[PDB]
RNA sequence: AUAGGCGGCG
């Protein structure tokens, strides 16, 4: 859960956009083989 | 040999005009129409272009005929395009002496007092001539055509010709951004300039009227329509843009009248067919509104006729111009309206392989395919695939925003069947991120991450 | 080169 924790740190500083990016990187990986294509949009 | 001499010539053969094979029937038809119906000062340019198109078709003697017709009309410096086209013509046929004859004529005129003395010559006229050829060869050549005219207006800012060319290129590029948010009327002041300096030119009046209308100035625009319609200048073209003006004002029947009259002169115009499609589409929407979606008896009869009529004309448009993206999309959607989903689909698949000049047009393609996949084909995965694909195209637009909202609605539907879904939670988090709602974005992403760790 | 109806447990 390294990327979750990186997200929380940004969130707690107010970098909502870097917070989203960190979580995206991990949720991308989880959803890389998802049929919609959301996993790839996250890992760009 | 002579071939390196040819490559220095400023003419159609060296201007790299972007002409798909697919756009050739249509371009020739538009060349012939211009020759017959456009009121301009010099018609040498368009016959030089007719020649080039014949040459690309594999009809060199016809190409030669068109160059001889241009010669028979021929300031004198514009003849240089004719002569360079002749040079290339005779080369490609294999009359190396005749090619050379014409190269030598170019060179002799290029010694009063030209800097590249050899075959190129730099003057406003040949600049404009490159502008108009690019401007007739489709949207991808438009930034270049604008630059040509603009080059000449950098030097001579009151040149009437290049002010026209510049203003028309600009209006058409403005056209590509009407769907984007924060589009500015970059062509409004150029068109005013252009009308001032070409006070007899109805073509330019009607585009000015259309620009005025886009910026909310209907009264002023309508004066320009009425003026333009009262002069011979380019009657048939004034008919098309006047029709567009009256349709957007909500005089659809008046539009049809003009369009149908113009169709006698120019039966082949994909502009006409498309715009006549839009008239029938707007009349279909009137009836659908007045009958609250439930037309019966005569109303249904009339609605059916107008759906058939739109399909006829949108079909007529894409047969003539297979790369006419917007006309394909309107046809797809008319097919949906008529209940023909395979025909819709078939037009959607051709749309998916196109490389639009107007990037926003691909957003519209995905948006509307996604809705086709949600509501007609009942396949959420493909709706989502395509709403995401539309969202992925960076450009801010109303249609992108529509795709975000369409994704939101579908994912909230899916979450209310099944709340514990990693994709759906991440998707809803994404949508909120694209709305700028960041607290919720992070809340849904966190929930998705916590759903992952609980499941393991 | 030819844009904008309404958009889904409607
Ligand atoms: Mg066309
Ligand atoms: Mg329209
Ligand atoms: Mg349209």
């Amino acid at each position: 859960n390294y990327w979750y924790l990186q997200g929380l740190i940004h969130k707690q500083n107010g970098d909502l956009l870097q917070a989203a990016k960190c979580y995206e990187k991990e949720l991308g990986r989880l959803l890389r083989d998802a049929p919609s294509g959301i996993g790839s949009i996250f890992l760009s | 040999q002579v071939k390196d001499s040819l490559e220095q010539l400023r003419c159609h053969f060296t201007w790299e005009l972007s002409i798909d094979d697919d756009e050739m029937p249509d371009l020739e038809n538009r060349v012939l129409d211009q020759i017959e119906f456009l009121d301009t000062k010099y018609s040498v340019g368009i016959h030089n272009l007719l020649a080039y198109v014949k040459h690309l078709k594999g009809q060199n003697e016809e190409a030669l005929k068109s160059l001889k017709e241009a010669e028979n009309l021929m300031a004198n410096v514009r003849s240089l395009v004719t002569w360079g086209n002749f040079a290339w013509m005779y080369y490609h046929m294999g009359r190396l002496a005749e090619a050379q004859t014409y190269l030598d004529k170019v060179e002799n005129i290029c010694k009063k007092l030209s800097n590249p003395f050899r075959y190129r010559m730099e003057c406003p006229e040949i600049d404009c001539e490159e502008g108009w050829a690019l401007l007739k060869c489709g949207g991808k050549n438009y930034e270049r055509a604008k630059a040509c005219f603009e080059k000449v207006l950098e030097v001579d800012p009151e040149n009437p010709e290049s002010s026209a060319g510049y203003a028309i290129s600009a209006y058409r590029l403005d056209g590509f951004k009407l769907a984007t948010k924060n589009h500015k009327p970059f062509s409004l002041l150029p068109l005013r300039q252009a009308v001032r300096l070409n006070p007899d030119n109805g073509y330019i009046k009607v585009l000015l009227a259309l620009k005025l209308q886009d910026e909310g100035q209907e009264a002023e625009g309508e004066k320009y329509i009425e003026e333009a319609l009262a002069n011979m200048s380019s009657q048939t073209y004034v008919f098309r843009y006047a029709a567009k003006f009256y349709r957007r004002k909500g005089s659809v029947d008046k539009a049809l009248e003009l369009l149908k009259k113009a169709l006698q002169e120019t039966p082949t115009s994909v502009l006409l067919h498309h715009q006549i499609g839009l008239c029938y589409k707007a009349q279909m929407i009137q009836i659908k509104e007045a009958t609250k979606g439930q037309p019966r008896g005569q109303n249904r009869e009339k609605l059916d006729k107008m759906i058939r009529s739109a399909i006829f004309h949108f079909e007529s448009a894409v047969e003539k111009k297979p790369t006419f993206e917007v006309a394909h999309l309107d046809l797809a959607r008319m097919y949906i309206e008529a209940g023909n989903h395979r025909k819709a689909e078939e037009n959607f698949q051709k749309l998916l392989c196109m490389k639009p000049v107007v990037e926003e047009t691909m957003q519209d393609i995905h948006f509307h395919y996604g809705r086709f996949q949600e509501f007609q084909k009942k396949s959420d995965v493909n709706a989502i695939i395509h709403y995401l694909k539309a969202i992925k195209i960076e450009q801010a637009s109303l249609t992108r925003d529509k795709s975000i909202n369409s994704l939101k609605k579908l994912v909230l539907r899916k979450l209310r069947r099944k709340a514990l879904d990693l994709e759906s939670l991440s998707l809803l988090g994404f949508v909120y991120k694209l709305e700028g709602n960041m607290n919720e974005a992070l809340e849904y992403y966190e929930r998705a991450l916590r759903l992952a760790a609980d499941f393991e």
